[PDB]
């Protein structure tokens, strides 16, 4: 007797592990070597940014076994190997 | 049964200026970045007052160890939080309601660095942890502050960076007070030898540049650790992880994929 | 369980073993639960015990997932039991010398 | 990501309200919600590239979604009913016990171990006829 | 979907609804930066007339006819629409002259025409 | 974005023509990368406006939206009448298209006007 | 007789919005608009189009 609709636009959300960027404030013509970094692996930032405030929702949050930290610790990582480039390096192999 | 080379490569190195930017970290569309606005946030557990925006504030990315500088500061009170309290092997990280400055300079031997603190501000502010550490504590036991305890010189020391320069700050009249129911200096060593915290292996850099080197941060952080003994409690600092760092400014962030396609009954037709 | 014995002064060898080789924060700790070693990050980190002075490890292991714990000049006091935590197994091997 | 971007965060505006003055919205919000030097010009094209490998992003994102709606039926109707009979095996709750006492996350824990069973009927019930 | 798509506007309604539905070294070493930046903007402008067009069909969903050109729809015309003999506006009268009559009402009708499918959404 | 998979099997196309869409640090060379991501990017608005102008046509013969879509125009003789059970049994789709030339012109100028027959008719009762 | 909706109409209202200058300059000229035709604006347009109406 009851039957099956359709919706679109449904608030519902998952717990993905997407692969967010950074998109900073860079000037592109500076050398703090930051701004090197930032004119090249980040977009400009949003100026007018969207932020909505939710109704009665208690999501149960994690900080430990957050995933952003993971492409986080990548991107400066992948900063300060193309920004303090030294002049000595000793890394090990240990080929077993 | 194994044994180990060590390679040894050679760059080409000048004297770069380095200076953090804030970073914010958006996602693609068909995504969201949650955000707690709970003034009172454990870490963990459900968050009340969440709300939904795209990237985070501008986080600074910001190496030290043994303190956070240049950091976001909490709301209302000194925040703790951890992974496990009791298990005696997780950073205790804190943050500050509070900026305490920091004057740390080379003046016009070349690798040589006081650091300016006062003792006011910081008074205050160490005695403001001790109300938030007596609250999982037992609000009786005696908080002592030691200093550090071995390791390698860049965890046993607020070891940061600093127009390129590699300084390393001794911080033990920093910690040293024992807590019952004007300008502190602190002698830095620019250093050359330096361990890397992207991977393991040395770093050998050029010498210091010529001229004045300063830099004033706010610390706005602490990564403390408890030594859990048979009483009282001994609170030395630490650090090293540096995913511990950036633990600490997206601590209120969640990354949720929007899924709007409902099947719902209902008593329709065609 | 594994035990190991010394006479006096030597160096010993306890190997925790990790399951990927990537090097996973670690620790290790006596029978009272005082820190004697751990990873943090790529740097080391040694605990305020007896054995403060006394203690490394091989720092171009943790990359091949084994993190031993090497103790220099075994006195009589630290005849005990020592306990790994990688990420949750702690694998005890005890000393006697 | 300006253009259909904000879209799909204005689909979670009214989350943690009731199933029934959620989906009483979806109609009144999509209409409201669907509203250089020489160093520099080698740098700001790379920001103008970027800023639409994810505005296109969006574009791919939604389309790929209407040509999901167009197989079971109804392209372009928010508000859609279908001709498959809800079977009480997914859940046996009234639907009394459903549009005044529930918000739509509880749906994706609770329809979630059928919600891939359900696509397949709603495929075949608009493909033969 | 395109921006430069229709002009064709010529003068009858009825021949312009017909057509509604059919439709070297210049370089100095910069030439490839001419035709890259250039290329941008004609992404830009490519890809807002893309969101334009769904953003439009989504205002066509509403009243019901989507994805097609033409909508008949189920409401009568009324007399403050300019209520002409439907031969002055529809043989011998440009769009542009059409639109600027009836331009007081657009946002007029449009109310309307959003309820006249939500009855016909009653029935359901 | 709809593109192909393979061809190979005019019947086993139809099974899997539902499947593509029912469930799913250079800083040296700025101008192999700048060039080659709008060439890389003008291919995919152009697979996004080649979509909506052809759900366009598929909007004219009433088909819009659905993939396999059935029509009331019928088979003329004429349009290479050939078995219809090896059409679906050993042959690919590209094989297929080489089987009508020039009726495909004209299967499409029926279609614009036997919905414009049912425009007159669903009007007309 | 009845409201009916037709789509890709050729109309065209007005604008207010704000157009951005191109001016063909050349950069390493220390004149002042070469100097400021750099700063504010673009290379200009290759393969211009142009249609009667
Ligand atoms: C926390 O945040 C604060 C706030 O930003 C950070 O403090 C900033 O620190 C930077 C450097 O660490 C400092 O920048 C200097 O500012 C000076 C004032 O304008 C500049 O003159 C100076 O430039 C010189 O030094 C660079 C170092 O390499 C050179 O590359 C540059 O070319 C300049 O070099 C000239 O002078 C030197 C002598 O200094 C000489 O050797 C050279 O030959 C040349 O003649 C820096 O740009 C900011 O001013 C600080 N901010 C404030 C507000 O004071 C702090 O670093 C953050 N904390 C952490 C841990 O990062
Ligand atoms: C936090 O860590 C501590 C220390 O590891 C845990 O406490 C001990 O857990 C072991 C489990 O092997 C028990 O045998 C002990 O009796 C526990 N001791 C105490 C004093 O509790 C504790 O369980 C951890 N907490 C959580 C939530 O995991
Ligand atoms: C860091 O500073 C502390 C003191 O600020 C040093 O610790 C001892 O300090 C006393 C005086 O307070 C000296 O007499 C000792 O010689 C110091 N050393 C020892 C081993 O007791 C500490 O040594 C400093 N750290 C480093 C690496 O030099
Ligand atoms: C939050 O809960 C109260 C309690 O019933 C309810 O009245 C209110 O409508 C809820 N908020 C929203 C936005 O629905
Ligand atoms: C943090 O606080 C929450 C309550 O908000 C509690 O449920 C949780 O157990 C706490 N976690 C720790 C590690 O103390
Ligand atoms: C720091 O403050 C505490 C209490 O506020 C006080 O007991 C102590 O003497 C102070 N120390 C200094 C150096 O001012
Ligand atoms: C510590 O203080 C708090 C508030 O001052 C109090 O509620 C708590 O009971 C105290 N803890 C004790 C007495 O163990
Ligand atoms: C800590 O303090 C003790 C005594 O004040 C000193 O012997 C030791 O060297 C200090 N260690 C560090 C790392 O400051
Ligand atoms: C320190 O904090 C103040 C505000 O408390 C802020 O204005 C200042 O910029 C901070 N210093 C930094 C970030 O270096
Ligand atoms: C332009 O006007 C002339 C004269 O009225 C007419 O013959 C011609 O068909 C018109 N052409 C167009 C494209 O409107």
């Amino acid at each position: 007797n009851l039957w099956v609709t359709v919706y679109y636009g449904v608030p519902v959300w998952k717990d993905a592990e997407t692969t967010l960027f950074c998109a900073s404030d860079a000037k592109a013509y500076e050398t703090e070597k930051h701004n090197v970094w930032a004119t090249h692996a980040c977009v400009p930032t949003d100026p007018n940014p969207q932020e909505i405030h939710l109704e009665n929702v208690t999501e149960e949050f994690n900080m430990w076994k957050n995933n952003m930290v993971e492409q986080m610790h990548t991107d400066i990582i992948s900063l300060w190997d193309q920004s303090l480039k030294p002049c000595v390096k000793l890394t090990p192999l240990c080929v077993t | 049964l194994i044994n180990c080379n060590t390679s040894a490569i050679t760059q080409a190195c000048p004297k770069v200026s380095f200076e953090p930017i804030p970073i914010h970290y958006c996602a693609p569309a068909g995504f969201a970045i949650l955000k707690c606005k709970d003034k009172k946030f454990n870490g963990t557990g459900p968050c009340p007052s969440v709300s939904t925006v795209q990237c985070t504030h501008g986080i600074k990315p910001v190496v030290s160890t043994q303190l956070l500088l240049n950091g976001s500061l909490a709301e209302e009170e000194v925040m703790i939080r951890s992974e496990n309290i009791t298990n005696n092997a997780k950073n205790i990280l804190v943050q500050f309601n509070t900026p305490v400055q920091i004057n740390c300079t080379r003046p016009n031997d070349i690798r040589q660095a006081h650091c300016n603190v006062s003792k006011a501000t910081w008074n205050e502010t160490l005695g403001k942890v001790v109300k938030q550490l007596r609250k999982h504590f037992g609000n009786n036991t005696i908080i002592r502050f030691a200093n550090s305890s071995g390791g390698d010189l860049e965890v046993t020391t607020h070891s940061f960076n600093c127009g390129g320069e590699f300084f390393y700050c001794n911080t033990s009249g920093l910690f040293n007070s024992t807590w019952i129911s004007d300008s502190i200096t602190l002698p830095c060593r620019i250093k050359q030898i330096i361990n890397m915290w992207q991977r393991i292996g040395q770093a050998m850099y050029a010498p210091p540049i010529q001229g004045v080197i300063r830099c004033v941060s706010n610390i706005t952080g602490l990564i403390l650790t408890r030594d859990g003994g048979s009483t009282t409690e001994t609170f030395r600092p630490g650090g090293g992880d540096m995913r511990d760092n950036w633990r600490s400014e997206l601590y209120k962030y969640k990354v949720v994929k929007i899924e709007p396609l409902g099947v719902a009954p209902t008593r329709c037709k065609r | 369980k594994k035990v190991v014995l010394g006479k006096k002064g030597d160096t010993v060898e306890l190997t925790c073993t990790a399951s990927q080789k990537k090097s996973i924060q670690f620790h290790w700790k006596n029978s009272n639960q005082i820190k004697i070693l751990g990873n943090q990050g790529s740097f080391l980190t040694k605990g305020p015990s007896k054995l403060n002075d006394r203690a490394d490890s091989r720092r171009s292991l943790w990359d091949q997932g084994n993190f031993p714990l090497i103790i220099k000049n075994l006195k009589i006091e630290d005849s005990d039991t020592y306990i790994c935590e990688v990420e949750d197994q702690k694998e005890e091997v005890q000393l006697l010398v | 990501a300006v253009g259909i971007g904000a879209v799909f965060l204005g689909f979670l505006g009214a989350a943690g309200s009731t199933m029934g003055a959620a989906s009483m919205t979806l109609t009144v919000q999509a209409r409201n919600l669907l509203s250089e030097a020489q160093q520099h010009l080698l740098k700001l094209t790379v920001w103008g590239i970027k800023q639409l490998q994810a505005r296109v992003l969006a574009v791919e994102r939604y389309l790929r979604d209407q040509q999901l709606l167009g197989i079971w039926g109804c392209s372009g109707k928010l508000i859609c009913c279908t001709n498959v009979p809800w079977n009480s095996s997914w859940s046996n709750r009234n639907l009394s016990e459903i549009w005044d006492n529930m918000t739509w996350l509880q749906w994706d824990k609770e329809i979630s171990n059928y919600t891939q069973i359900i696509y397949g009927l709603l495929e075949e019930s608009q493909n033969q006829q």
